[PDB]
């Protein structure tokens, strides 16, 4: 595979993503580290489906709502960044404001 | 010109009378003072202060009151008072406490905090900064410990072990010359400061002093190694004579006296209580009566903090562990009566000091987070203190800040290096997020140079992107973690040469001062007291007065932040 | 035909402890009001004070009982228990403190017991 | 006052005449006999024996017959029996093996064991201890291999390389005074025992003698770089010069010689014959031939152990990393009719040691796994050995435990220090909970401190919560990793003060005494005799008679426990 | 999502009973790392969910069965531990015996 | 669960086989990483399942096919080699060209 050191600690992102997302299918309102997981994993996703960074910056902000997570954690995101391979190489993605 | 206080705070961190939020806690501190000149606040970056000519001094060599590195606008939560100061380092110490920058043009100038071309920069504006916590009982059992520590804000650890050794797995002890010097020799890889324990067993001296000459920094007394009066009485005698602390853990079994036999055989010498409550270990079930007592410096170990439904089911099955008599033995020991009130204990000041108990009956990673979620519980319980003012939780935090810094450092002869932010002390100090304040550090500082950092991808274009986790940084890596971290070592061990024969190259701190202290001399917890325990009902009692609490469903801290 | 990974096929028969030492049996009661429990290798005169029984009986010896077991008292509980010889030196220190040397010294142990409370020194 | 033998059992480890399942295999060991005085067994823990005026002497210092460590009712495995004894350790070295304790107290207590202030405790009740694995073929390729052979129960890696070069790939070779230097200082930082070979090629002494004087431990004779009667006669000249062993991989493709010429060559002289069923490399198809000589120490690698229905076909493909000239060269080498023998060759005691070939064409993990595969799988087929007693499989296990610990040992002149739990060796010692005998180490103690454990959460309030994993302890952090770990040199290097020019500060090992040695010093694997391999059909007799052998479809200590 | 050290070790347990669960889908008896991760991830996601302790020292004995894991296996199993944050902080789980 | 070095690190190969197979599932060709990852777990799971070497050889030429994969991908991949624990212990399983 020839895995480098980036590639090898974003598949945990992924796999907290993977988490998050069976533990909002059984109904819980997500925390802040689940929050972040799935909007990241989301946002690094988009880029390996070819979407721009124009795209990404504004569907992270409609991954997660505020019924979606606990009291308090909206409030905690201000934003969340990610790098990935885009079809034009590594570009980094900033979403403020992810869950209002 | 003027600027509201919303945007003032946002940019350069809360002033006078501002309050903040502990993480998810309803626990508020405020500002007290601050140290600045409103107009002239340090900042660093584009366009921004301390830039050659203005807030930095383009004159002065490093040598001519120029500081290392300038922490600028950092709200201090201390035993010494919650405020605003920049911090000022050098040669790895804290030096000033006040205001930073150019007396060439700024008013108000710390005169030894000039920001020169010497000088490094941490922008602590919208932080909390604390001292770096003391455990001062951690059984070292596994290597991966230490960055559970420094993740929860631990800057030193005190205790035992040679790994996961059955007598290491029970008690926070290294024992013998040789086991000592194996040790102090791992200690040498370990970024984080270090006090090592012996095993304070024996009816001879020589087998116990020579532990302390080997390089120990003071004992532990341990019922699985035998808690009888003479080991207490020759352990005593022994750090009577080296000026080290002993702690102890006291025969819950009773076996050989009940606990005012334990008392008569202290007679009156200083010692450290260990998880006095007495789940974690002591006579039973009476144990807790210690912290009354003007000789004996209380702490408690973690799990018991505080008292939640889950308590006690946890505390019987981790009590199985280890297994009629067997049910009677757990009945005796685990206590919702003690436990309860040790919470209010805690809330009164009468037990001094917090600790983990790490891998043998306590988490390593949850000293901080458990004394802030205790101090929580007390001010929804009891309410506000009577000392506080302007509806601040300012007095409980200082009472509670002091259970894991100053007072464990003072307990263990260690407060003049380490323990608080004050000035001539060395420079371990924790920046948290308020948002994550007590849950998650954001940078723990060890002498003057970060050691470990919640920070993300080490391959993006900035540090900020995911993900975000903790990190040992620069100061851990090749020499560079010999000069941040402290061993701390008995007087006898460094005069006979003990760092130059085993070849140890971190700094070497002496204990000292740790027989001649007491209950007294805990800050802000130095309640001395008749402490009952009414033997068939467990009942507490406080200079006759009865003490109940009740246990919480819920805790702050704790799934907000958690992954798991 | 089971396999049980790792598990014992023990012998037939039984292990003697203390196997050729002499055995004695005493009363001994708590009086007092928290629980005690006393292991297999303590010289059992040097046990808590407040367990009152005939002290001289407890001399050189420690309790009959498989070694890393304890026997317990409960508040106000009277039972009888049987004691073995200590062997190896025949010597005890520590503990204590009541003996400091070899077990043979009975007057000598007695008089430090009873001078510091310890129950049922005649 | 008795107990029952189930109970015993249970609390104590098990006694005279009780045996044990090896893991998930048939084999069965006994308790030969046990050191202890029933009743006075040590133990430690609340209210048990180990205890200050009880089982702990309170009186006498470390120098005074004080253990360091004491292994508690440990179950031994060793080439020297079966047997139930506590193990005490000192100055990282077994110095008594018996029974510890008080001689204050307790009868039986051997005089140098006695547990004290010094003494830290480890609780092998329960537990089957044997000697750390000494593994003689290992290719240094990627340091991650060290903590897979930790983790399968290693303690000794002898062999070559510098990394994924390639002839560190094909070769156990580390060619050359600065290669040799290199390597010595990387080995500085691995936490296991080493011992490093030159390349045993050469038509001249001097360039083969002076990897011996720049710190090498033994040759490394390899068809790929020559495997001719010149480099074969120049290396064992050499090896009996300085006191060093020589390992052979010969030469597969006949170029220079038959199997007759490579005996020719070594003309009588010591050599360690590696992987000497052939697939891993030698004169085909008869290589095996050499494990009848008197003057050949022979090993076999692990992939070939034991024969299985997917052997044939993992060899065949694992041939091809690597390419009608190809299918006959492969065809030549990898037999079904010599790999089968190779299993009986092993029952019989002819094929004296085992090894892995770490990374080249072996799995640095399966030494000590395939080892007891192999013996499981003779048992299915051959039935217990004539020389068995009730029952138990205490010959087979002697004679197998014997090819991964005391063999390589001797053959390698290491013996004095390492390869079996007697007294006078160093404390490299590894702990098995029976279940996972052979397959997963409990703890491995390397000079006497926990180097490796299987150990759970270290964020936890005890140490057995998941995950449980593989993890490096303290013995190998900072600077521990010196002392609990031997680089074994060649005596002129030493003589010529290598090790200070070097800065190496790790134990030294001396190499000696493997020039006088023969098959009849191989321990319950001493058998000589006339091997013929049929050059037409590759049957394999052993004096006149046909060995024949079967695959098997499954293996004990494979599915049960491996997670992939 | 600031992970601190466990919680990046735990994400393990979690990936370990994804691929246990699926192998048990597909019809295999399980092994002892197999099995150990399941009712491990189950308790640490019954902690998540908001149950006490005492419920999944009960739920821990019914996870797996005999007949779900291979000959051995549940005798090898004496005792499983996990901590997990509860709505009320770190608590141990240890579930005896958990499968006959 | 005592998860000895290489069970670790394996666990990484299943968590990327996972997450290229949604990324397949979603209609992305794959790329390198991806495919080799696939490839890998499937041999893993085979072993895990009892199949033979025999059996992997063959059929690890059939996971992925050249359309599954993006351009130049098949010919990047020379051999794909993976070790599991076979029901008679560890063996090496090399497929050589797995996509054409
Ligand atoms: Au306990
Ligand atoms: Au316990
Ligand atoms: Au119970
Ligand atoms: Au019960
Ligand atoms: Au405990
Ligand atoms: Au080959
Ligand atoms: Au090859
Ligand atoms: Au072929
Ligand atoms: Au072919
Ligand atoms: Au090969
Ligand atoms: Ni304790
Ligand atoms: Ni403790
Ligand atoms: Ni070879
Ligand atoms: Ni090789
Ligand atoms: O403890
Ligand atoms: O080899």
């Amino acid at each position: 595979m020839h895995l480098n050191p980036a590639e090898k600690e974003k598949l945990q992102i992924f796999l907290a993503s993977e988490l998050a997302l069976k533990r909002k299918a059984r109904g819980l309102k997500l925390n802040y580290p689940e929050a972040v997981a799935i909007i990241t994993s989301f946002i690094m996703e988009g880029a390996r489906d070819g979407k721009t960074v124009a795209m990404l910056m504004e569907e992270g902000k409609h991954v997660l709502t505020r019924d979606d997570v606990m009291e308090g954690v909206p409030e905690m995101i201000d934003d969340i960044q990610a790098e990935a391979t885009f079809p034009d190489g590594t570009k980094l993605v900033t979403v403020h404001n992810p869950i209002s | 010109m003027k600027i509201n206080r919303q945007q003032y705070a946002e940019s350069y961190g809360p002033t006078v009378g501002d309050q903040v939020r502990l993480a998810d806690t309803d626990l508020w501190i405020e500002v007290e003072k601050d140290y600045t000149t409103y107009g002239d606040e340090a900042n660093f970056g584009g366009g921004k202060v301390l830039r050659e000519g203005m807030g930095e001094n383009g004159t002065y060599t490093r040598t001519e009151n120029v500081l290392d590195l300038l922490l600028t606008n950092a709200l201090i939560l201390d035993y010494t008072g919650i405020y605003k100061a920049d911090i000022g380092v050098k040669d790895g110490y804290i030096v000033g406490i006040g205001k930073g920058g150019n007396p060439d043009i700024m008013d108000g100038v710390t005169p030894n905090m000039i920001v020169g071309t010497a000088t490094e920069v941490i922008a602590a504006e919208g932080k909390i900064v604390t001292a770096g916590g003391i455990d001062t009982h951690v059984h070292f059992i596994n290597p991966d410990q230490v960055d559970v520590a420094l993740a929860n804000g631990i800057t030193t650890l005190f205790g035992g072990g040679t790994g996961p050794a059955e007598g290491s797995k029970a008690t926070t002890v290294t024992p013998g010359p040789w086991n000592i010097e194996k040790m102090l020799k791992s200690t040498e890889g370990l970024p984080i400061n270090v006090g090592i324990l012996g095993k304070g067993h024996g009816s001879s001296i020589a087998p116990i002093m020579e532990q302390i000459d080997a390089g120990a920094a003071g004992l532990k007394i341990h019922e699985d190694w035998g808690a009888t009066p003479a080991s207490i009485d020759r352990s005593l005698t022994v750090a009577d004579e080296a000026d080290v602390q002993v702690a102890i853990h006291s025969d819950t079994l009773n076996e050989a006296g009940f606990l005012e036999d334990t008392l008569r055989a202290i007679n009156g010498r200083v010692i450290h209580s260990f998880h006095v409550e007495g789940a974690g270990g002591g006579h039973a079930p009476d144990i807790m009566a210690m912290a009354g007592h003007p000789n004996v410096l209380p702490s408690s170990t973690n799990p018991t903090r505080p008292f939640t439904v889950n308590t006690i089911d946890e505390h019987l099955d981790m009590l199985m562990v280890c297994h009629p008599e067997d049910v009677a033995f757990a009945d005796s020991r685990i206590r919702p009566e003690t436990i309860a009130a040790e919470d209010i204990l805690h809330d009164l000041g009468i037990i001094s000091m917090m600790s983990t108990d790490a891998l043998a009956m306590g988490r390593a990673g949850e000293m901080v987070l458990r004394t802030w979620q205790t101090a929580d519980k007390m001010k929804k319980q009891r309410g506000p203190l009577a000392e506080e003012k302007n509806g601040s939780d300012n007095f409980r935090a200082k009472r509670y800040v002091s259970k894991y810094t100053i007072n464990p450092a003072i307990a263990q002869g260690i407060a003049h290096e380490v323990g608080s932010i004050e000035e001539g002390k060395f420079a371990d100090l924790v920046l948290w997020e308020p948002k994550f304040f007590g849950v998650k550090a954001d940078r723990v500082i060890k002498g003057g140079i970060i050691a470990y950092a919640q920070i993300g991808d080490p391959s993006a274009s900035i540090p900020t992107p995911q993900p975000v986790m903790g990190r040992r940084m620069y100061g851990t890596v090749g020499d560079l973690i010999h000069d941040t971290n402290i061993t701390f070592m008995s007087k006898s061990s460094i005069q006979q040469g003990v760092p130059a024969k085993l070849g140890l190259k971190r700094r070497i701190g002496t204990v000292k001062n740790c027989r001649n202290i007491g209950k007294k001399d805990m800050k802000w917890n130095d309640v001395t007291t008749d402490i009952d325990i009414n033997p068939e009902t467990y009942e507490v009692k406080v200079d006759g007065e009865v003490l109940t609490c009740e246990p919480v469903k819920e805790l702050p801290m704790a799934q907000r932040y958690f992954l798991f | 035909n089971y396999i049980v990974p790792g598990e014992y096929r023990v012998a037939e028969g039984e292990i003697e402890i203390n196997a050729g030492r002499e055995k004695t049996t005493i009363r001994v009661s708590n009086t007092g009001d928290r629980p005690i429990q006393v292991g297999s290798h303590i010289h059992f005169v040097e046990v808590n004070k407040e367990l009152l029984f005939d002290r001289a009986e407890g001399i050189g010896r420690r309790l009959n009982i498989p070694s890393g077991t304890a026997a317990r008292f409960e508040p106000g509980e009277e039972m009888e228990v049987e004691l073995t010889e200590l062997g190896g030196n025949r010597e005890v220190f520590g503990i204590s403190d009541l003996t400091n040397g070899s077990v043979d010294n009975k007057e000598l142990i007695l008089q430090r017991a009873k001078e510091l409370g310890y129950k049922g020194v005649e």
